[PDB]
């Protein structure tokens, strides 16, 4: 629409038809990254009827993954905002933890091209492990604190950078790189 | 002219010139001057509530920035301009900002002009 | 129109000072409103006639002191219009028509001064 | 009773929005300022108050059963009290958060 | 002036180059502190840490407003004190700022 | 406009596409000012081709203090729309500058009468006079400040109050009236 | 109003008419709180069309009484504002005291249950009755806190239960109750 009204024809006729808004925004586009699907501001009714048929063909703790993982993002949305005014620096570790896993989903994750050829064609057996590695980086991240460690360990780790290089890799080296990757996560906060 | 950078937009600067066509330098300078200058025209209505004198010292240059750029730049009556007199006026008035504050251009383009 | 002949009659040609006050002159509106859509004519002033104006011309402009008599008709409209709306088709015409008004509100009238 | 009109409204009420949301745009980065720097004199306030609060005390506890008829002693040598109607230097400044008096001791 | 603090503590502000009128005489030190700043004729009004008025309140209301300021906190006592740092910053922070 | 709107065809077509259109508020005009004008809302569209015989014959300054009251009038609705959105908290010395100066600029020169010929007559010099008197008032007032003078003072030096009698003075005495009083806000100024 | 507006010509129509009004909110009707009444959306004609009738049968101090009500309730409306933009905490003694006269006008008298039966029957007994129960307290609780007292202990004291008893006492048994009551409120709150 040009600007589209909720008391036009056009959109509150459209609206109830299909079952996605998989919206952009505005703020998102002119950071330079596709997607740039603005989760807050999506949604697809499709979902909860998908689960059973994902896991079947599939993989087995893939709809597990998909559902869980939204949170970190959620839990970010409303914390930024005013509350985290310098960064936090006068907050706990708490919700120090929250950005330090944040950072990771949204420059890595989030990120993709469309003009490099590494990572413009996606598949399954790709985006599940990269998926499934930043999980069970809140799972050793968030188990960190309860141990007594800060977040300048944390942004020193070259786990955060092998994120970043599996996606700098394609689905061809993607099992060879996938173990390498994996691993390191679990003897990279056995350091800490 | 009276024209007003911010609620306009061109969809299509790539698709019509390139580079080496209208300098190389002028796509990302246009990047430049777009947030340079709409972050100004917000510290006008706190030019005396608060001040800019209790404002950091990036803003405050900010400030000044914008109201040259009416003089200068959006202004100029009838008298003509070239691409590379444009350009030209945008260096100077950007030589004010930091290179910390240049941040919107590439290197290449820090290091062709200030 | 039959009231106001009667004025005519008894301010200038028999030199009394006659004060005419007219009321409900939104019950009148809905009269005029009738004949404005049951007959031929189409509505022409957002939903209400527009052979309206000569409806409220012909009743209004009948008052006025004459130079050479005595006597004169005084005319009060009291509106009754629909809610406080401005852009409601009574005080439109009206505002217009007199010269010099007088409003009532509620700001007064939540405080019992009557 | 009292009921918007259509005609005569309209034009106040879509300028209204540019009005509004321009003007809380910057009202939100007006305060955020003035907080950032207040953190820093609440923590530095307390470095001069943990050194000087023990050194001050050091002396004073220690001239208790030696004082109580070493009160009067003491009290003349030194310079008379301060005095009780604006003893301290109290300044006056206007400020957003409204006007707030300071003053320093 | 008027340091308003424990017995003992207090009668080593009550000495010439200040002016104390303190000791204690509640837990919040109620009976003296609302008398005192009731007048507002002390250059200055302290309350220390080791009584500190539980409702803050209780004093606003009763001195309506004051352009000199009140409870300044001074630690009341010596014992090699100086958890007045981190306790004040933390002072800030519940009542208004960030939360945690 | 019959309906109560100022965005129609006909006005449009005819009435604001000609060499000056203008508006009127309703509570605006109840104040004292008969007729009212809009400050901001209204402009003319022939501006560029009066400026030659008001060059010569007036003088060469008339057509650049006439543009310079016009934006000082125009500025101060900057402010205008703070105030009315949460208000000034602080009151500075660059604040309430433009702010009373305005004031005094919409209380005397739009505050005009059409029944009274000592609020108005064709006359060149009383334009000319009027807007004189406040380009002096306003010209020491920016150079007040910066020496230290209280922009509370600067509403009690009575000669802001002379400025406010020269909306009533006799036309033939004006010439006289004006040049004793161009001196006192000069010599009310700078002593002080 | 179909269309929930009174700008409806169905609802313009029918206050085309005179005499008495009534205005019943959406707001108020969600508390269960029937009839939902609104003091600053109705008026009357028969307010003193009435007042030989109720001066002859119904009591002489019964077009005073009525009076007396209406001041507190008129005062609640501009003061309702107030609240609003800033607590009453904020505020003194003797704004915050009409304000909760004022809850035992809604608690206890807005509240007329269709599903109680001691409230589904109201005369004027038990309308003039209860009008001086709360005539008492207002008088009372004005000069009682002229004598430093806080509305905050009050909510605490007896007395605010006690004018509650509107809805837990008989109509066929209610002037065993009227009087008894009444005599504790002049009583036992300026022994307190």
């Amino acid at each position: 629409p040009p600007g589209g009204d909720m008391s036009e024809p056009v959109t509150q006729s459209t609206l109830r038809i299909v079952g996605a808004f998989w919206r952009l925004d505005a703020s998102l586009a002119f950071r330079r990254h596709f997607p740039a699907i603005n989760w807050n501001g999506s949604y697809s009714l499709f979902t909860s009827a998908l689960d059973p048929w994902y896991r079947e063909n599939v993989a087995e703790d893939y709809p597990e993954l998909r559902d869980a993982i939204s949170e970190l993002l959620q839990r970010e949305a409303g914390l930024q905002e005013i509350v985290q005014l310098v960064g936090p620096d006068a907050l706990q570790d708490a919700e120090r933890l929250v950005i330090e896993v944040g950072r990771i989903i949204r420059e890595d994750f989030l990120q993709q091209n469309a003009y490099h050829e590494v990572d413009a064609y996606c598949s399954m057996k790709k985006a599940y492990g990269i998926m499934k590695m930043i999980l069970a980086f809140y799972k050793e991240a968030e188990a960190a604190i309860k141990r007594g460690v800060s977040i300048d360990e944390i942004l020193q780790l070259p786990v955060l950078e092998r994120i970043g290089r599996a996606r700098y890799v394609s689905e061809e080296e993607f099992p060879a790189y996938f173990e390498e990757a994996m691993k390191e996560i679990q003897g990279a906060f056995k350091a800490l | 002219p009276p024209i007003d950078p911010l609620p306009s937009l061109s969809r299509l600067m790539n698709n019509g010139v390139g580079k080496g066509k209208t300098r190389e330098d002028h796509k990302q300078v246009s990047d430049q001057l777009y947030s340079a200058y709409a972050n100004g025209v917000d510290i006008r209505k706190l030019v005396a509530i608060i001040g800019e004198d209790a404002l950091t010292e990036n803003d405050r240059r900010y400030l000044q920035f914008a109201d040259a750029f009416e003089r200068f730049f959006i202004n100029q009556g009838q008298q003509n301009r070239s691409i590379e007199e444009s350009l030209q006026i945008a260096w100077a008035l950007l030589s004010m900002l930091p290179q910390g504050e240049l941040k919107r251009i590439s290197k290449d383009h820090i290091g062709k002009y200030y | 129109r039959m009231a106001l002949t009667v004025a005519e009659y008894l301010a200038f040609e028999h030199d009394y000072h006659v004060l005419v006050i007219l009321t409900d002159m939104t019950n009148y509106c809905e009269a005029l409103r009738e004949i404005g859509a049951a007959r031929e004519e189409i509505p022409g002033r957002r939903g209400y006639p527009g052979y309206m104006y000569t409806d409220l011309a012909t009743i209004y402009e009948r008052a006025g002191v004459v130079e050479g008599k005595k006597g004169s008709v005084t005319q009060i409209p009291i509106l009754s219009m629909p809610d406080d709306d401005r852009t409601h088709p009574i005080p439109d015409l009206t505002g217009y028509i007199t010269e010099g008004q007088i409003q009532l509100s509620r700001e007064l009238h939540r405080k019992g001064i009557y | 009773s009292q009921v918007s009109p259509t005609r005569m409204n309209l034009l106040q009420r879509r300028g209204q929005l540019r009005l509004a949301q321009k003007g809380v745009d910057l009202l939100k980065k007006k305060r955020d300022a003035l907080v950032a720097e207040f953190f820093g004199l609440v923590r530095e306030a307390m470095e001069a108050r943990k050194a000087l609060d023990q050194a001050a005390k050091e002396a004073y506890a220690a001239l208790l059963l030696a004082q109580a008829f070493d009160g009067p002693e003491v009290v003349a040598g030194a310079a008379l009290g301060v005095p009780p109607l604006e003893g301290v230097e109290a300044e006056v400044e206007n400020v957003w958060g409204s006007k707030v008096p300071r003053l320093k001791a | 002036m008027a340091v308003i603090a424990d017995p003992e503590t207090a009668q080593g502000f009550r000495l010439a180059g200040l002016e104390g009128y303190g000791a204690s005489s509640a837990e919040e030190a109620q009976s003296l502190l609302e008398t005192l700043v009731e007048r507002g004729g002390y250059a200055l009004v302290a309350v220390d840490e080791a009584l500190l008025p539980d409702p803050e309140r209780a004093v606003e209301r009763l001195m309506r407003g004051r352009d000199l300021p009140v409870l300044l906190p001074i630690a009341g006592l010596k014992e090699a004190f100086q958890g007045h740092d981190v306790e004040g910053y933390m002072r800030e922070l519940v009542r208004k700022t960030i939360g945690f």
